[PDB]
RNA sequence: AUGAUGUCAUACUUAUCCUGUCCCUUUUUUUUCCA
């Protein structure tokens, strides 16, 4: 359910939260699963401060939801691995 | 590849040299020695040596992994 | 700029591991190194292969399954089978007939037996060793059928019981000039059922 | 000389040409040779680089890091070039754009660092007297930026002589934008300086310049926001002349006078605030009629600070302020301007607040009936944000009703698709809470009215406002009033339309979700019939929802419908599948997990075998996830020896059928198949030696799900058994395959653990072959970056090379 | 056509100076 | 900007026209790009003064790029099809006549009259065709034009002629070489191309459907103009491969 | 699928193995 | 902001405490020289660490800070260091807040072989032994109670030695506790041979002429 | 003996997604003719 392209930030996570919409809501911010949503998602940037406030930090809808890392992820800990807020490059 | 993991510890290519990839070992190892509690104290209790004699000699050999490069 | 085969057989303790293309690598004695210990595994050779792995059979038919001895002892097959044939029997016009008004019964047997063929009917698998490679064949060596030792046909054939017809033979001729390792116990020397020596 | 600028171009053309490291190189190098290059040509060269105009972001970046670390090893070098950069970087220094703003303050910040303040104070000396606004506010706001950079004193015995100074009014409006500029940018440093400030903006606080005098009200309303909330006794020199002021000044400076009366409020004594709010609450009445857009916005941010600022009371402010803000304020002019109808409704929610939200729904329920649309629109949510923050507790029955007849009259002429009066509608019955119960009949009696309508949209609405309403009505349980509705809506079930029939589906979930099990008429069996042609609708937004329905329905009754209709449901639900919508998908595997629940895995198994097999098209991913779905909630070991004979049809899509739904499943379940490990092993291994490489690569999903599963376990020596086929398996092609590859390496590499991988790593990352080479070193890469925790004990021993030392001796030194 | 000779231009204008008129940037009330 | 004009007050005896006397000045880096830009034509030396070219490019009141028109006429001849181009493109109102309604007819008519090789070989076949039609406003009616605007094209193509002696070039054509007139079209439009992406803006480009080719997105394409409505638009583009464009000022051009 | 054992070709569709009858260039090579 | 570079390394350094606690300064530790100076015009003191008189010990071991601890009053503070043979050395501060001057290191009281060592206030000072027994002492005299020799930072000296401070008393304060500690275990030997209630398990352990082998017998 | 290689259709992958665009104004040099 991936892309090739499309890099979020890379960039390390801080106090900005992650916020997901309605249109993929329930997935999994990596691997797009849906068993047992542990950690929240930070999105280290304005990619929540300014223009993109309260947005999706997927496709673009408008985000409702706080972003989840799944227990799934969580077990190589993939959830320090930085911000998943897609930035278009 | 990513340009964060280029900029990570531990990125090495076909290129990358075998005596580099060492001596990025032997500083992985130094920093790793340095880091652990229970590794640090059977290195500073083999000898009469210091906590802080054994500091000063891993961050000695932090250099003297990249010390004589090829 | 690198050194030959004999010269790597001279540096290094394991001229064999010593591979032809493996001189002309940057580090070769750094990969000889590597590649001297007991815990190390080959490339797989589809990059010495024009054929890539596993793509060419290409003229063979395979079967599909076999279940194992737990789900074959509950017995999924036989009304599954039947079910499917059935299934193949029927006509399309009948298939929606079913779809609009279905039956009872699919197999409904009890749970009690899958569960214990799950658990307690469960037998573990030989899992091969850490450093297996797999490739096109990698199932088929397995006679390593030991050198100075029979099967189990040349001893129910020739009437060899756990004294093979040509053991006199094979100890008056010693060890054999195809095989000088090769253990015949019996009559070589002085080795269980088929397997009569190493 | 020539040599020398020579060499610059080369350093130029390697940073700005080269690679990185090269340019970080020719940056060290030009940090090394500015003293020899001189600051001359290095000025010469990037004055140019400054004014380029299509230059690239890393480029100017860089060339900020160039000239930072040039700043840094010449310093006073460039002290007669001091006029060179800031007339190049005045322009940074007013630079709109806020990113070439922040590196105009690192470049001001730089040069203050490196040259001196003190040339740049003689270079702003005349552009102190600066009589024109644009140069004299590029100079405020690069004096900004060098008081910033240099501190407060080291400007502030020169802004003192020159703001003191009656030189020119010019003069002191720039300097007191300088102070303003500068209080603005440090916010809480302003605060020990506070009374210096003060006593520098009191000689033009009451200055007869109308221009001078609004700069230095701007100035104090600037230092009170600044320094919040200190500097009360520095601010308290001119309290006594602010009330003076507000009766003296006109126009501007009245404006200006006013927000600098406000920023002042908050931070003074609670008498002398009162005292002051009682004096400036008639002037605040008479500046209610400001007919400037500008100055009624700067007068309502005034009675924002004022109900925010404690000390002021709430009857005397409710019987003094409110009904001429009610007047004057709460009028079509202010509500047609969106900023204003805004601010207006974040003042009234703030005072109401403040003082009682009874007071506005009282003066607001007149304006919730008045015939305008966007006016009433914004009038009730105003009345439904102060009925969120305060409750309905203070409401009175009889104005509870007339709210409730206003809202209704908002509900009639609601012409638009206005969803946020119908969310306020919600918010305030759910505020009344139980005191609805009264009202219930009649509401209900009109929402049938508004149910006969010609217009779709109409009864659209009134089944929405069903949806939002059946809660509030089952919270007094009124089971007859429901049951009748339900009814009624069963009637309403043959509607052609289908927003009419998704709102009215919404709606019997809400009903069905509400009233209890055991309490609806119809009941379950009385419905789901009905329901079952109704499913073979086209549109999306009625299958979603009767989908939900259905998914609300066998989730809870299982106890009135026969399995035979069950399993009718699962086969439209089959066809139903192909769908556009992924939470419509997931929502029927949520169905079909329920379904399987309630009677049984054994026909819907079946019935799932023969369609998966059947459908081999842009679909039946969805059914392997139902698969995993009916498995994992109803127990796998029942549904695995069907899917392992399912695996042996030959029909080139079904064996990817039950890998996927495999893959799924062991994600799905997680620790719980640690005993169906033994069982997924000749399957897997199958996959991977099949031919078809789809099948390997839903085998690596299979095994990366397995072990993201049961990590933890003891099956490392089956992870290694298929990681035998895995890893051989690494001469993949497609991106897709490779993904798979490398997701099952990062998990076999998680499960089994670093020192396999580390050894399948090191004997072929030293391979002669440059791809096979850095494959296998992008691979230990990835493994290193994941598990460089264990990678130190789990390293091999190497003896001490040639090269440098290798045997650690740190491992043999143990105690 | 070459590199050096189309920066004398530029250099002479950084000489003399830059106008306000000479790319009047509009903005005001900036924070 | 200032690109018909800084030629103009070059060649009237102004060298420092950044020094010159105005109300307010110019901005400097329209100034700049426009000196850079007549460093990239063939107007100014390494001292930036004009040569004889440069002057002679000036005789005629035409924008200099697209006085690189006639200086790649009679480089490899084809002058007369490009100089009815100079003439028609320098057109104040814009071309065809599509109103309220109707819509059909003229985009059939202008459907017609599209050719390959962008939308400067299609107005070429609408003037190509006009001439020897009788110069009617019947013509331009059935077709689709506006019968005020194109006659302003002819009359200058008429002014152009006349004015061809002065810059000593004649009216030599290649008599269908069309891929040649496109070559010294590409060889006058070498700062303005593009590869979806302009190669020296780097901004995204986007097709305008008044186009003639706003389908089949090519792999090189140039373009005359650079108008913001509601996209990044090029407007009046034409095919090319990077072949000749690489032969037109080779400073300029580098890594592809 | 489907296999042409007189060419050694992989047929996904039975189509393409009833199109292939080069097949008899490959045929007479196995012949020989 | 501010970078000091030194031509020797920094095995260990202590900051001194800025604004009324004294200097903005740091005191970077090497052999026999504690290099005390501060960000801004502040003097390099290089305090000598005062060397044991006739020391048996060989001079390769130079002395330097393995444990410190700034003990702070409410104006001043005194820090308490421990050399290459761990004695614990009060140093006052005569900076005199124009810059690093004379930090008079005395040793104050003779120290065992400590890991670490945290001096708080009202008669805390917890060091933490890597073998043997960590010790809590409780302060009984002013912590400049010296029996042996002072090297300040402004005290003179031929750039060979320090003040000769031998082993003296512990008349600064006085260990109240010592809490043995098992680690470094080197060798066990668990068994049933003593009369107990439980077995009695000696683990032999620490370092030198300061180990020991403790049997432990529960019940 | 299994490689290179062509846009040839069919297959499959991706819980891939169900899809967007037509400009307000505006000025720019020079030469012959029959009873
Ligand atoms: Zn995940
Ligand atoms: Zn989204
Ligand atoms: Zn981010």
């Amino acid at each position: 359910k991936h892309h090739p392209d499309l890099i979020f930030c890379r960039k390390q996570a801080g106090v900005a939260i992650g916020r997901l919409c309605e249109k993929c809501d329930g997935k999994c911010v990596i691997c797009d699963s849906y068993v047992r949503p542990c950690t929240l998602v930070r999105i280290c940037d304005e990619c929540n401060y300014g223009s993109y406030q309260g947005r999706c930090v997927i496709c673009g809808g408008p985000g409702v939801s706080d972003a989840y890392y799944c227990k799934e992820c969580t077990i190589q800990e993939k959830d320090r691995d930085g911000c998943p807020k897609i930035v278009n490059l | 590849l990513e340009h964060l993991q280029s900029k990570y510890i531990g990125t090495g290519h076909a290129d990358t040299t075998k005596w580099e990839w060492l001596v990025n070992q032997h500083r992985d190892s130094y920093c790793s020695y340095m880091g652990h509690f229970d590794l640090l104290n059977y290195f500073a209790i083999a000898e009469n040596e210091s906590k802080a004699r054994v500091r000063f000699n891993l961050m000695e050999k932090m250099l003297q992994p990249c010390g004589p490069p090829a | 700029n690198r050194f030959t085969v004999a010269e790597l057989k001279q540096l290094v303790a394991r001229p064999d591991v010593v591979e032809m293309h493996d001189v002309t690598a940057q580090d070769p004695k750094l990969l000889v190194h590597l590649k001297a210990t007991r815990n190390s595994v080959p490339v797989p050779r589809h990059w010495c292969f024009k054929r890539k792995y596993l793509q060419g059979k290409r003229g063979i038919e395979k079967p599909p399954f076999e279940l194992p001895d737990f789900i074959k002892r509950t017995g999924i097959q036989e009304m599954r089978e039947a079910l499917q044939e059935k299934e193949e029997q029927k006509t399309m016009k009948s298939k929606m007939r079913e779809k609009v008004r279905p039956k009872m019964g699919k197999i409904d047997i009890d749970y009690q037996k899958l569960h214990d063929a799950f658990f307690k009917w469960q037998t573990k698998p030989k899992l091969t060793i850490h450093g297996d490679l797999y490739y096109e064949g990698k199932e088929f060596e397995t006679r390593l059928k030991k050198p100075g030792d029979l099967s189990d046909e040349l001893r129910i054939s020739l009437g060899m019981p756990v004294p093979p017809p040509w053991l006199i033979a094979m100890q008056r001729y010693g060890p054999p000039p195809s095989y000088p390792n090769l253990k015949i116990p019996g009559l070589n020397s002085p080795l269980y059922g088929d397997v009569f020596g190493t | 000389e020539e040599q020398k600028e020579r060499k610059i171009m080369k350093l130029l053309l390697k940073i700005k040409n080269g690679t990185p490291p090269m340019r970080k190189a020719a940056l060290r190098q030009i940090t090394d040779k500015a003293r020899e290059f001189g600051a001359g040509p290095l000025f010469n060269q990037i004055l140019p680089l400054l004014m380029s105009p299509t230059l690239e972001d890393q480029e100017r970046h860089l060339l900020v890091k160039v000239i930072d670390r040039i700043l840094y090893k010449l310093d006073d070098l460039v002290r007669p070039y001091v006029h060179k950069i800031l007339v190049v970087i005045e322009p940074l220094l007013i630079d709109e754009d806020y990113y070439a703003r922040v590196e105009g303050r690192e470049i001001i910040s730089n040069l203050a660092k490196a040259a001196g303040l003190a040339t740049m104070i003689s270079t702003m000396r005349p552009d102190i007297d600066n009589m024109d606004e644009y140069v004299r506010n590029t100079t405020a706001r690069a004096f900004a930026v060098v008081a910033s950079a240099l501190g407060i004193p080291s400007l502030l015995p020169f802004l003192k002589a020159v703001c003191k100074s009656k030189k020119s009014w010019q003069a002191r409006h720039t300097g007191i934008k300088i102070v303003q500029q500068i209080a603005i940018l440090m916010g809480c440093a302003i605060l020990p300086h506070l009374r210096s400030l003060v006593e520098i903006i009191e000689h033009g606080l009451v200055d007869e310049q109308q221009k001078v005098r609004t700069i230095s009200a701007l100035a104090i309303a600037a230092l009170a926001e600044a320094a919040t909330p200190y500097g009360i006794e520095s601010f308290d020199s001119v309290l006594k002349p602010l009330w003076k002021g507000i009766r003296q000044h006109r126009g501007k400076g009245l404006a200006a006078f006013l927000k600098a009366i406000g920023y002042l409020i908050p931070l003074m004594d609670a008498e002398y605030a009162n005292y002051y709010t009682r004096e400036v609450m008639l002037i605040l009445i008479r500046e209610f009629q400001s007919p400037d857009e500008e100055m009624k916005k700067i007068v309502l941010k005034v009675v924002k600070q004022c109900c925010g600022t404690d000390g002021v009371e709430a009857n005397y402010i409710k019987t003094e302020i409110l009904p001429p803000f009610f007047k004057h304020f709460w009028q079509h002019r202010m509500a047609l301007d969106r900023r204003n109808y805004r601010q207006l409704v974040d003042t009234t929610v703030e005072l109401a607040n403040k003082v009682g939200a009874a007071e506005i729904i009282s003066r607001i329920v007149d304006d919730l009936k008045d015939e305008a649309e966007q006016y009433r629109k914004m009038v009730m949510e105003t009345i439904e944000k102060i009925m969120g923050n305060l409750g309905a507790a203070d409401i009175d029955h009889k104005l509870e009703e007339q709210l409730i007849d206003g809202i209704l009259y908002a509900f009639q002429e609601q012409t638009t698709e206005d969803s946020v009066m119908l969310n306020g509608f919600g918010t305030v019955v759910n505020a009344l809470g139980k005191r609805v119960k009264p009202y219930l009949p009649q509401i209900c009696g009109t929402v049938l009215w508004r149910l006969n309508n010609k217009s779709a949209k109409v009864r659209q609405q009134a089944a929405d406002l069903i949806s939002r309403t059946a809660v509030v009505m089952k919270t007094c349980q009124e089971e007859k009033l429901m049951g009748h509705l339900g009814v009624v809506l069963y009637e309403y079930l043959g509607e052609e339309y289908p927003e009419v029939l998704g709102s009215i589906l919404g709606a019997l979930k809400a009903i069905v979700n509400v009233i209890g099990m055991h309490k609806m008429t119809p009941p379950i069996k009385d419905l789901l019939p009905r329901l079952t042609p109704i499913l073979k609708n086209r549109h999306e937004k009625v299958q979603e929802n009767c989908i939900d329905l259905v998914g609300r329905i066998a989730d809870r009754g299982a106890e009135y419908v026969s399995a035979r209709e069950w399993m009718r449901i699962c086969f439209e639900l089959l066809e139903l599948l192909k769908a556009h919508k992924k939470a419509i998908r997931r929502a029927t595997v949520n169905t079909f997990g329920y379904i399987a629940k309630a009677i049984g895995p054994h026909d819907v198994l079946a019935t799932l075998l023969n369609n998966l097999k059947v459908q081999e098209r842009q679909n039946r991913v969805c059914t392997t996830v139902a698969i995993a779905i009916v498995a994992e909630t109803c127990s796998p070991f029942t549904v695995l020896p069907a899917l392992m004979n399912e695996y042996r049809v030959p029909e080139l899509n079904v064996q990817n059928g039950v890998l996927k739904s495999l893959s799924f499943l062991f994600e799905y379940i997680g620790e719980m198949g640690k005993d169906y490990i033994y069982a997924v092993t000749p399957l897997l291994e199958d996959a991977l030696m099949d031919r078809d490489l789809v099948h390997r690569q839903t085998a690596s999903a299979v095994v990366q799900h397995m072990s993201l599963g049961v990590y933890g376990f003891g099956c490392e020596d089956s992870l290694n058994h298929l990681l035998n086929y895995v890893w051989p398996n690494v001469f993949e092609t497609s991106p897709h395959v490779i993904q798979a590859v490398m997701g099952a390496l990062e998990g076999l590499r998680v499960a089994i653990g670093p020192c396999r991988m580390l050894q399948y790593c090191l004997q072929g990352l030293f391979h002669p072959a440059r791809k096979v080479r850095d494959v296998y070193w992008k691979i230990y890469n990835s493994i290193y970056i994941g598990s460089q925790d264990a990678l130190i004990a789990h390293y091999p021993r190497i003896y001490n090379d040639d090269k440098n030392t290798y045997i650690r001796y740190e491992l043999d030194y143990i105690l | 056509e070459a590199v050096p000779v189309e920066a004398y231009g530029l250099a002479m204008l950084r000489g003399m100076g830059w106008k306000p008129g000479e790319g009047i940037g509009r903005t005001f009330n900036q924070v | 900007s200032l690109g018909n004009v800084v030629l103009l007050l070059k060649s009237l005896g102004i060298h420092d026209l950044m020094h010159f006397d105005f109300l307010d000045p110019p901005p400097y880096e329209t100034l700049l790009l426009a000196l850079e830009q007549l460093y990239a034509l063939g107007a100014l030396n390494h001292l930036g003064e004009l040569t004889t070219s440069g002057r002679k490019m000036a005789e005629l009141p035409v924008d200099p790029m697209l006085s690189k028109m006639i200086l790649a006429s009679e480089k490899y001849s084809c002058s007369e099809e490009i100089l009815t181009v100079a003439a028609m493109l320098s057109v104040n109102n814009s071309i065809f006549y599509r109103p309220k309604d109707k819509v059909v007819h003229a985009d059939n008519a202008r459907v017609n009259f599209f050719l390959p090789g962008g939308d400067h070989l299609v107005l070429l076949n609408v003037y190509t065709q006009w001439a020897e039609s009788g110069y009617s406003s019947q013509w331009c009616y059935e077709n689709f034009v506006q019968f005020r605007s194109m006659r302003r094209a002819r009359d200058v193509r008429e002014q152009l002629e006349g004015l061809l002696e002065r810059v000593e070039v004649g009216l030599s054509s290649c008599q269908g070489d069309y891929i040649r007139v496109r070559k010294a079209i590409t060889a006058g439009y070498f700062y303005h191309t593009a590869r979806y992406r302009t190669v020296k803006q780097q901004q995204t480009v986007f097709i305008h459907p008044n186009s003639s080719l706003f389908e089949q997105q090519p792999r090189w394409l140039l373009y005359h103009e650079l108008v913001l409505t509601t996209k990044e638009f090029m407007r009046q583009v034409l095919e090319i491969e990077s072949s000749w464009l690489l032969e037109v000022a080779p400073h300029y051009y580098k890594a592809k | 699928s489907y296999e042409c054992k007189l060419c050694l070709t992989l047929h996904n569709n039975e189509g393409s193995y009833l199109a292939h009858t080069k097949h008899q260039t490959n045929l007479a090579r196995r012949a020989a | 902001k501010y970078s000091e570079p030194l031509e020797e390394h920094g095995n260990f350094l202590i900051t001194v405490p800025g604004g009324s606690d004294g200097p903005s300064g740091v005191l970077i530790c090497s052999e026999n020289y504690i290099t005390y100076k501060n960000f801004g015009d502040q003097p390099d003191i290089r305090c000598p660490i005062p060397r044991r008189r006739n020391d048996l010990d060989d001079p390769e071991r130079g002395m330097i800070f393995v444990c410190s601890a700034t003990h702070k009053t409410k104006s001043m503070f005194f820090f308490l260091a421990q050399t290459e043979q761990g004695d614990i050395f009060k140093i006052t501060l005569e900076t005199d807040e124009d810059m690093v001057t004379e930090i008079r290191l005395k040793y104050f009281d003779t120290v065992p072989v400590a890991a670490a060592m945290c001096v708080l206030k009202t008669g805390f000072l917890f060091v933490a032994s890597e073998f043997g027994n960590h010790y809590l002492y409780q302060i009984a005299h002013l912590g400049d109670d010296d029996e042996e020799p002072e090297f300040s930072s402004a005290m003179p000296l031929e750039e060979g030695d320090t003040f000769f401070f031998q082993p003296r008393p512990l008349k600064n304060l006085v260990l109240v506790d010592e809490l043995d500690s098992l680690s470094p275990i080197l060798f066990c030997q668990i068994a049933d041979l003593a009369n107990e209630d439980t077995p009695q398990l000696y683990v032999a352990c620490g370092r030198g002429p300061r180990s020991s082998l403790r049997v432990l017998r529960h019940g």
